[PDB]
RNA sequence: UUUGCUCCACACAAUAUAGAUGGAUACGAAUAAGGCGUCCUUGUGGCGUCGCUGAACCAUAGCAGGCUAGCAACGGUGCACUUGGCGGAAAGGCCUUGGGUGCUUGCUGGCGAAUUGCAAUGUCAUUUUGCGUGGGGAUAAAUCAUUUGUAUACGACUUAGA
RNA sequence: GAACUGGCGAUGCGGGAUGAACCGAACGUAGAGUUAAGGUGCCGGAAUACACGCUCAUCAGACACCACAAAAGGUGUUAGU
């Protein structure tokens, strides 16, 4: 589930003799695999549009890489979501490498901070920030000062054995 | 009259700082720090060494004493180029970290010949140590 | 690997020591575990306090000799821990428990004899730093134990009686490493460098 | 948040010297010399340039900035108080019955000795710490002056002997009997 | 020399088992110094003995033997599964067994 | 009270093993810090170095380890005999001094091994006990019965008696 | 007290500590392999696995049936509008 990829899903209404080569929707859709990929199209063309998978069609699904895969970015990322009581819309900024990645971490952070399960959540927008004085959270800000460094106090080592004879540090 | 702390001086998580890769399909090589993601996680690249540019947790490294300068955010070619400027490999073979990484492996790979042969060794410099431990 | 191993309890975590040495007892290692009273507990003295009383309070109605004993030693709040964790009540649970000694303090012969520590039971290696702890020998004696100063005063005269061993033992490791730095740099140095050695 | 890097500043006078070991903190002036244990906050000491100490917290959350904020508070408590010292003054407040104080000595052990609080047969003793002197302000009506390095001295103590004289079993408003701190400043203050 | 030894040392934990119900016919052995299914690999096969003292002499000596075999790895941390021919007595719960180096691959 | 009891040594026999199969290899503290070396004005000092695991260190070769000849150094180890010093937390061990007596693989030789037949723990430890041998050592009590009443249902307790 | 279906009764076995009915799965006698539900600090077979966060409780919390908790409130702390 977590190693998510990115699928653009076209379909279209099965044509007829009154409408013949439909519209062609298209979505970019989060998911694990295919099969997940072409469902969650399905739902979403069936709450937008009056439209099935009975009476629909699956013209393509595709993989869609990140251009730059070992680029780091910072993706703007509009949610909706459903908690216990009620519907929100969240905006969350993830400092990653790439789209999938930023959005699994969203989906982490949600089930985390908000106990909202995949089940829950509608992915409204993910966006790369282009530049800085646009990144609006501070928890992401903190990372984009000049010249940053920080240490790693207190390191813990794993150990391959149950007993040790030196009475280890935490140096780093 | 003179203020003393004691310094405290810490490996930085900063661009140019040297790690040795302990887990994954490098496990055991050297990257750079190229650019800062978040508190746990950096991107790496290690081209003279085959490590590929890659995102990774920082629990999966260790912080060397080794840096260079490097800019944020560098390429493969130019992060390559200012390695073998700033000459990181041989400064890494030089310390005693990797002196003691390098026993471990022509330990591990020493024939049974050759462990009669380091006894035998032993026993000989044993001698003349215990020799001069006696008479000093 | 050796036949007895003496396990320091120095800033251990009483739960994960416990869990460690349950498993070796069973598995046939012999232990004997020194410093019982510098064990540590996660969480505030006070709410180990709590629960010590909780643990107090329960004892049989009808006759309370009988009930739930409540040893106050910190070797003996390591030792119920201990239990519980091993199956006490089978032939195969009481060899375990026989091949386990518990001491406050570091007495004789163990004095001289190398102590070890457990590193996945260690505070300093598990517990998140500005986590507070409890210190075993101090809530033992605000439950009750009575011996805690004639331990610190047996441990401080042992650790002065270490501290010339030790003072000692650096002397002679320092004219052994000099005898072995004259050694270097002969054909025999030069092979067991080779060689790895 | 975890705040990558939260850090104070400490600024250290001229005849003032800080040794600053793991988190034992020492601070000696002209006035004398003061100590601090700090191995609760993890926090990180450096000095920039024998007038400024830098104390700092790496990956820290809302209340371990706090605490560095706090620290940073203490050590200059102590500076303050090596520099300049501190001073308390108390006003004895009485309606009917004249507070008499006093220091005494039980056994070689400097006490404040407290009698006729509300007619009260009882005499009230309050032991002197180390560090804090007592005096009996002249030129002004029913004032004790605490002083001392330490404002954690001067302050508790001024705050037991205030403690020692509370009124039971009446209308405290009614009944505002009692010895309170009225100024807190330091000794030499210009 | 001092040491004589042609085996490598194990350690009977106990039998195959669920939480309730145990398998005397499949023992689980810990030999010093495998930590991993793939370190206990080398292992499958190698034939195993636990040795005990008996107070009656029967073949000219004191000394009985119990025979059996590795067969499997077992769980993630280098402890093996194995056979003999007839099962350990289960009071060797913690008693240690010999594994030998035949049959050997190297 | 059978020539009983006890300690030491070796000889045999029995008994068993919660499980030897190179070595349990000793600072204390901190971990947002330490260890070691060095220097100074001796400190919360300067300088250097180390860790990132014991994957270490020490031991490790010889009919399960024989017999024998040398070379080189005066070291390393074992056994008793020793001179002391320290150790009471359960000391029961640690550090020593001086000769003797073996071994030495630090380095060169010479002789032996086989047939356990292609593997069978292939027997090399150590609780305890008894029967013997030869060398020291010591020479009592308790209970019943009687008796007291500070005790007492009976046991028990508490007293007395050559 | 009714409806449909599946069960127990008439049924052991693995799991839910324990339990007629829940989950898994139904049963001749054995061997080997693989799994289900449930688990893998120790009791106890199996990662003191890996990863991102949250929580410190002077009455924490810790797996459905199930062995309860509410209105209301808190510059505790986190995210968000
Ligand atoms: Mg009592
Ligand atoms: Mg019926
Ligand atoms: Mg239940
Ligand atoms: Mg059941
Ligand atoms: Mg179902
Ligand atoms: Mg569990
Ligand atoms: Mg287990």
């Amino acid at each position: 589930m977590a190693h998510f990829k990115e699928y653009q899903v076209i379909g279209r209404r099965l044509p007829t003799e009154s409408v013949p080569e439909p519209k062609l929707f298209r979505m970019r859709i989060f998911a694990s695999n295919e099969v997940i990929a072409k469902s969650r199209y399905w739902y979403f063309l069936q709450k937008l549009h009056k439209v099935k998978k009975a009476s629909g069609e699956i013209v393509s699904i595709n993989q869609i890489n990140e251009a730059h895969p070992t680029k780091v970015k910072n993706f703007g990322v509009w949610v909706r979501y459903d908690s216990r009581s009620g519907t929100h819309n969240m905006y969350k900024e993830i400092r990653d490498v790439s789209r999938v990645a930023a959005v699994e971490t969203l989906y982490q952070d949600m089930a985390a901070r908000h106990r909202a399960r995949f089940r829950s959540i509608h992915i409204l927008k993910v966006a790369e920030i282009e530049k800085t004085a646009d990144v609006k959270r501070q928890y992401v800000k903190q990372f984009l000062t000049k010249d940053l460094k920080f240490p790693l106090p207190h390191r813990v080592q794993k150990s391959t054995k149950t007993f040790s004879y030196k009475r280890p540090s935490t140096f780093y | 009259t003179d203020s003393i702390v004691k310094a405290s001086n810490w490996r930085l998580v900063e661009v140019g700082r040297v790690v040795l890769i302990k887990k994954g399909q490098s496990a055991g090589k050297l990257a750079a720090i190229v650019e800062i993601i978040d508190q746990k996680k950096v991107l790496i690249d290690g081209p003279k060494a085959g490590v590929p540019r890659q995102a990774i947790n920082l629990g999966q490294v260790v912080l060397t004493p080794l840096t260079f300068a490097l800019p944020r955010g560098a390429r493969t070619a130019t992060v390559s180029k200012k390695w073998a400027a700033a000459a990181v490999c041989e400064k890494w073979a030089a310390s005693s970290w990797a002196k003691k990484i390098a026993q471990r492996e022509r330990r591990a790979a020493l024939t049974d010949f050759e462990r009669f042969q380091v006894m035998v060794l032993r026993k000989q410099k044993r001698y003349t140590v215990k020799k001069a431990l006696a008479k000093a | 690997v050796e036949p007895v191993v003496v396990i320091d309890g120095k800033g251990h975590l009483v739960g994960r020591l416990a869990s460690v040495v349950a498993k070796q007892l069973l598995n046939g290692q012999k232990i004997v575990v020194v410093r019982a009273e510098e064990l540590n507990i996660s969480g505030e003295f006070f709410r180990n306090k709590l629960k010590y009383h909780d643990f107090l309070r329960k004892a049989t109605a009808f006759n309370k000799t009988r009930g739930p004993f409540h040893f106050r030693a910190p070797s003996r709040i390591f030792y119920k821990a201990l239990r519980g964790m091993v199956s006490h009540k089978t032939a195969r649970g009481k060899a375990a428990l026989e091949r386990l000694k518990v001491f406050e303090g570091i007495p004789p012969p163990y004095d001289k004899k190398k102590r070890v520590v457990v590193p996945q039971a260690l505070r300093v290696l598990r517990l998140k730093p500005g986590r507070k702890y409890t210190t075993l020998g101090k809530l033992s004696t605000s439950v009750g134990w009575k011996y805690e100063d004639v331990v610190a005063k047996l441990e401080a005269k042992r650790k002065v009686s270490s501290a010339e061993y030790y003072a000692k033992k650096r002397a002679f490791t320092k004219k052994v490493a000099s005898a072995n730095a004259t050694a270097a740099e002969s054909d025999v140095a030069k092979q067991l460098a080779a060689l790895g050695y | 948040m975890k705040y990558i890097q939260t850090e104070q500043q400490i600024e250290v006078p001229e005849g003032v010297t800080v040794s600053i070991k793991s988190r034992i903190v020492k601070v000696v002036g002209p006035r004398g010399t003061l100590t601090k244990n700090l191995k609760h906050i993890d926090v990180t000491f450096t000095k920039v340039n024998n007038q400024l100490i830098k104390v700092a917290v790496h990956n820290g959350g809302r209340k371990h900035v706090a605490a560095l904020r706090t620290v940073k508070s203490l050590v200059d408590n102590m500076i303050t108080g090596v520099t300049k010292g501190y001073k308390y003054k108390m006003r004895y407040v009485y309606a009917h019955f004249p507070i008499n104080v006093n220091i005494v000595e039980k056994d070689g052990a400097k006490f404040i000795e407290v009698r006729n609080f509300l007619g009260d047969k009882k005499i009230r003793n309050v032991p002197v710490r180390d560090g804090v002197t007592i005096e009996f302000s002249t030129n002004v009506k029913d004032e004790i002056v605490l002083s001392g390095n330490s404002v954690e001295d001067v302050s508790q103590n001024a705050a037991d002997l205030q403690q020692i004289c509370r009124v039971r079993n009446k209308d405290i408003r009614k009944f505002l009997d009692g010895i309170y701190v009225s100024h807190k400043g330091f000794i030499t203050e210009d | 020399a001092e040491s004589h030894r042609l085996y490598v040392k194990g350690k009977h934990l106990s039998y195959q088992r669920s939480k309730r119900v145990n398998n005397p016919n499949v023992s689980l052995i810990k030999i010093e110094g495998v930590a991993t299914p793939q370190d206990a690999q080398f292992y499958l096969g190698k034939r195993i003995a636990y040795v005990y003292r008996a107070s009656k002499e029967v073949r000219g000596s004191k000394i009985r033997v119990m025979w059996g075999k590795v067969t499997r790895t077992h769980g993630n941390s280098g402890v093996v599964r194995a056979t003999f021919r007839n099962n350990l007595p289960a009071k060797t719960f913690g008693a240690s067994v010999r594994i030998f180096l035949y049959p050997s691959n190297i």
